[PDB]
């Protein structure tokens, strides 16, 4: 009757939450709950994230309103639906991911009231680009001292999703709390109605953007390509047994005989069809 | 050996028209 | 036609024969005349191997099979290479009661011992049933396979050669990591079907280590060493009960169940029903996994309703851990069935739970469903890769792959790879490329120019299924291609990938010698060095130990190959395999792996008790190979020394030293002297044309290479160029020396 290497189910609703609550306050470590289910030994769920008002002391217990959590839960019990906390997270804009010492004394509240309690940190200002800087932990017992800590078993899916960070490691990485894996409730009716709400144009699919500017870049690429050919001229007619294989590797430049070359000619090729396809539909379709 | 060359030479036909396939196939999908 | 019945030369006229369908052409040119009447052997090995259609194979099948009836003898060849692809059960009841009924108990006690080898589960139990429909109690036996269990368990526990050392070497290097399950994988893999108990007798304390899920592995364990041990091993476990062990540990009594289930794979008896009245009495949890994996292997193919009924009302009770251990059972009483209600209920039941550990194992379980169907799956594998789930779309990868098992059929191979390229989860990439050795195992050239390209992709899922396509297409051959791709695979960055790349080579190469291949001695080191590195991955040395395992798996006397002997395949070696590639999501699925360990034995029983003792010999073409002996070298080194490089005044010192030994030396006396040649002597009159008895270990490459004794007189039945069982034809009179330990 020990852990595993268990999964965590976020809700496509519930990231949305997380990471414009800490990019709204990005200086001041913003605090709020996480309401799921355990659906059962080693799987769980969250389908839902609300925020919590923001104290003078910051991410501890005392941030943590009762009489704000008994209200909230309550006017989500008749609209909605009603489920049980399932932990709480924090954000840490200054550096990735990893419990300091005010959050683990809060961890210890949790899963002494609650099973166990899961938590989550997300850093805003590094989650830029294209990847989310979030982890979730838990935190374990100093009695299985004499024994393994992470007592994981039988399954080959731990050596995935991360190795252990050198960040997170100096911290309280492994024996004081350990990580576990995240992967997202992700379905249809919610995948399709963001794909192709965000980024759609309907009648901007047959415009023109119409000669002025396209003719005008048409002058854009060719004078160059002029002066980049002559640049093709001087390597291909020069040509000489200077130990070719070493000749090319010693000028690797991102330059002339094939990279600065026929790219150009892709560019002209795709915006002259699409420019006279467009118009030629456009006198059949409009009488 | 008149007729099992016969069948040898449909077998490998049959099997490189499909490793034409999808290499031409995956390297469609390797570009994205 | 005509103009090839002039030829004289009539494989020119069966060619055309075989095109346009005709088949009293067919006829006629084995009913001509006298002209070599096998060419019914050539016209066999030509529906054998390059027929696609099965519409009109088995009507060229059996169109062979009245020319066999109106052939001289009927008996040899005919029976288990034709009649059993066209499943006829009372064709082979009654013409072997003929053959009992001239009195001739010599050759149909042959054809039923190549009938249960090859055949499957359920035409032998059709063909039983209308057997009895004595001598008939001696082919009762015989084709309820009874005798050829302990004849195989008679030639395990007398051949055993494993070293204890390689497993010590491997035991010492394991820290307090969770290795010691790979280890109580690894000696139960080369202790399989041996019965040979001393590192569960040993070292017992440190087996009592590691637990709450390794003591359910490790129970489990002793099951796969009791492999084919019918009655002895109810009594062994009769220590170990599902009421005796201890109230506060169900992985123990749990994982005993599912031991029972390990040793009588195959075998209908009160095991079955002993263990369905331990699931109607039954604990919470984990006694219903090993009781339900074990109760659904020994009712393995057998399609029963009883037992389907209330693995049914296990699935429907929705608990979250035992999902694994009943949609896994749930497919195995239903193997190769094809039923209406059994693909209805799992693929309606894959919706509305909310885990997926219940949908893991009704992953395989749909899959395994259906079995060789070869067209009639369509319809489900279209509708399994369109959904949305993403497990539910890996369980159809897996389902044409087990439907179309050894066809070279152009249909699944674009189909099950163009989703290999597109699809957007990696799980599914993986299972796409790891179908590819299963349709294509019997025709292994194609497996290296088709999975080389795919191994060196950009993502790892791919990676690793292209490793252990490898590992399963060319089952146990000398490849070496295979090999000389995974030299770099076990040599990547990439850590699971690695782990897949040495289970994989651990498989290519077992039972093979340096001569046989030169890359054994190469990966062996390979093994013990990336187990006895500090600062290697746990999950890239799990591959290596494991890799121990494998390698001399039953004393090098056991194989794998889903190839049977008579061009038939198993359904165990296919099923204890794929089900085996399941240890990423669950480690006590490995044990299943020991369903496809096929002996690799010769016995020439005659009667049904006379193993006389027989001398015959093979050989082999310029030397030997064969089961070597064990290796007790650790080192015993030396620095001892740094050599004093003066190269000062002493160079004239010494020089006048060596004028002072030509006045002492050859002045007074010398006379000392050795003797050459005496060891380059004995090597070169060797052998090549060793004896055996017969227990006999006998490699399938050397099975063309040995040869009967015809100094001696008695000899054998069939054709003895391949190996399994034959019977001896017992010449003259006075027949002694029969041996049982
Ligand atoms: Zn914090």
């Amino acid at each position: 009757a020990v852990d595993t290497a268990e999964q965590v189910y976020i809700s496509s609703l519930a990231l949305l939450k997380m990471l414009k609550h800490g990019r709204a306050g990005v200086p001041m470590e913003v605090m709020g709950l996480m309401l799921g289910e355990f659906v059962d030994d080693y799987t769980v769920r969250v389908i839902d994230v609300f925020a919590m008002p923001q104290s003078g002391t910051g991410v501890s217990v005392e941030a943590v309103d009762p009489v704000f959590q008994a209200k909230m839960l309550d006017m989500l019990k008749q609209t909605g639906r009603p489920e049980m906390v399932v932990g709480w997270y924090h954000s840490h804009p200054g550096f990735g991911c990893w419990l300091s010492g005010v959050d683990i004394n809060t961890q210890q509240s949790f899963e002494a009231l609650s099973e166990r309690a899961v938590a989550v940190v997300v850093d805003p200002i590094q989650s830029v680009k294209g990847k989310v800087v979030i982890d979730a932990f838990r935190l374990i017992n100093a009695n299985m001292m004499v024994l393994g800590h992470e007592p994981r078993q039988t399954t080959s899916n731990l050596g995935h999703l991360n190795k252990p960070s050198i960040q997170a490691l100096i911290h309280g990485l492994n024996r004081h709390y350990y990580s576990i894996t995240i992967n997202y409730r992700k379905n249809e009716l919610e995948q399709k109605m963001l794909l192709n709400l965000h980024k759609k144009s309907w009648m901007e699919g047959l415009t023109l953007q119409d000669y002025s500017e396209h003719c005008k870049h048409n002058e854009s690429v060719v004078k160059e390509m002029l002066e980049l050919a002559k640049n093709y001229n001087k390597a291909v007619e020069e040509e000489d047994k200077m130990t070719p294989e070493q000749l090319a590797i010693k000028n690797v430049g991102k330059q002339d005989p094939k990279r600065h070359l026929e790219e150009h000619v892709d560019v002209l090729m795709t915006s002259n069809i699409v420019q006279c396809l467009a118009a030629m539909l456009d006198t059949v379709v409009f009488k | 050996d008149l007729y099992s060359r016969y069948k040898k030479l449909q077998q490998e036909l049959e099997f490189l028209e499909v490793q034409e396939e999808y290499i031409k196939d995956e390297q469609k999908n390797l570009k994205k | 036609f005509q103009r090839c019945l002039d030829d004289h030369k009539y494989k020119q006229a069966i060619g055309i024969a075989l095109e346009t369908r005709r088949l009293d052409v067919f006829e006629k040119t084995i009913l001509e005349s006298n002209d070599v009447p096998g060419m019914l052997a050539y016209s066999l090995k030509l529906c054998m191997s390059l027929m696609q259609n099965k519409q009109f194979r088995n009507k060229v099948l059996r169109v062979l099979v009245k020319i066999y009836m109106n052939l001289e003898k009927p008996d040899f060849i005919n029976v288990c290479q034709c009649l059993i692809f066209l499943d006829d059960p009372q064709a082979v009841s009654d013409i072997l009661e003929k053959l009992v009924k001239e009195d001739n108990l010599l050759m149909a006690y042959q054809i039923c011992f190549d009938l249960y080898e090859s055949a499957s589960q359920q035409f032998l139990s059709s063909v039983i049933q209308n057997l009895r429909t004595d001598q008939t109690l001696k082919m009762i036996k015989i084709l309820s396979g009874e005798m050829a269990i302990e004849l195989h368990l008679q030639f395990l526990i007398r051949n055993n050669n494993t070293d204890l050392m390689i497993l010590k070497n491997t035991k010492d290097a394991v820290r307090n990591s969770v290795c010691h399950t790979a280890t109580v994988i690894a000696n139960s893999f080369m202790h399989c079907g041996t019965t040979s108990d001393q590192f569960l007798r040993d070292n017992l304390e440190w087996l009592a280590r590691a637990t709450n899920w390794a003591k359910f592995t490790a129970t489990a364990s002793l099951g796969v060493i009791h492999k084919g041990h019918e009655k002895e091993a109810l009594q062994l476990m009769a220590t170990y009960l599902p009421k005796d062990t201890s109230p506060g540990s169900a992985y123990q009594e749990g994982g005993g169940l599912y031991a029972l289930g390990l040793i009588h794979a195959n075998h209908g008896g009160d095991i079955i029903d002993y263990l369905l009245n331990q699931l109607k009495n039954a604990s919470n949890d984990i006694v219903r996994h090993g009781g339900s994996l074990g109760l659904g292997l020994a009712a393995m193919g057998t399609a029963r309703q009883d037992v389907y009924d209330l693995l049914k009302t296990n699935l429907y009770q929705d608990d979250a851990v035992t999902g694994e251990a009943a949609g896994l059972a749930l497919g195995l009483v239903m193997l190769g069935s094809k039923n209406a209600q059994a693909i209805e209920d799992m693929v309606g039941y894959a919706q509305e739970t909310q885990h997926e550990k219940i949908l893991r194992g009704l992953a395989v379980g749909i899959a395994l469903v259906m079995y060789g169907r070869m067209e009639e799956a369509d319809a489900l594998i279209e509708s399994l890769c369109r959904d949305k789930d993403p497990i539910l779309r890996r369980s159809g990868m897996y389902t044409v792959a087990m439907a179309y098992c050894g066809s070279g059929n152009n249909k699944a191979i674009r189909r099950l790879l163009h989703v290999a390229v597109s699809d957007v989860n990696d799980d599914v990439r993986r299972a796409a490329v790891e179908s590819l050795g299963f349709i294509l195992f019997r025709t292994p050239e194609q497996c290296p120019s088709v999975v080389s390209l795919l191994s060196e992709s950009y993502n790892p899922h791919v990676r690793y299924g292209a490793a252990m396509a490898l590992g399963i297409c060319c089952a146990g051959t000398g490849n070496k291609e295979a090999i000389n791709l995974l030299e770099p695979m076990t040599n990547d960055p990439v850590n699971y990938v690695r782990q897949g790349a040495l289970i994989a080579s651990a498989l290519i190469m077992i039972q093979q010698t340096e001569i046989t291949c030169p890359k054994v001695n190469q990966f062996r080191q390979l093994y013990s060095k990336v187990i006895n590195d500090k600062h290697d991955d746990v999950m890239a040395k799990f591959g290596a130990i494991l890799a121990q395992g494998i390698l001399d798996a039953g004393g090098h006397n056991v194989t794998i190959s889903l190839q049977s002997r008579t061009g038939h395949t198993h359904m165990p070696s296919v099923v204890g395999v794929l089900v085996f590639t399941q240890f990423w999501f669950w480690f006590p699925l490995s044990h299943f792996l020991s369903l496809a360990y096929t002996p690799t034995c010769v016995i020439g029983l005659n009667k049904d008790l006379k193993m006389p003792k027989v001398q015959y010999k093979s050989n082999c073409k310029p030397s030997t190979f064969a089961y070597p002996a064990p290796l007790e070298v650790p080192k015993e080194k030396e620095k001892e020394k740094v050599s004093t490089a003066v190269l000062s005044i002493t160079a004239k010192a010494k020089k006048k030293e060596k004028e002072k030994e030509k006045k002492e030396e050859e002045k007074m006396e010398v006379d000392e002297a050795e003797k050459k040649e005496e060891k380059e002597k004995k090597k070169e009159p060797e052998p090549n044309f060793q004896l055996l008895d017969n227990p006999a270990r006998v490699m399938p490459a050397q099975l063309k290479v040995l040869t009967m004794p015809e100094t001696c007189r008695y000899q054998p039945f069939k054709p003895l160029s391949i190996g399994g069982i034959i019977i001896l034809k017992d010449t003259s009179e006075d027949i002694e020396e029969l041996v049982e330990p």
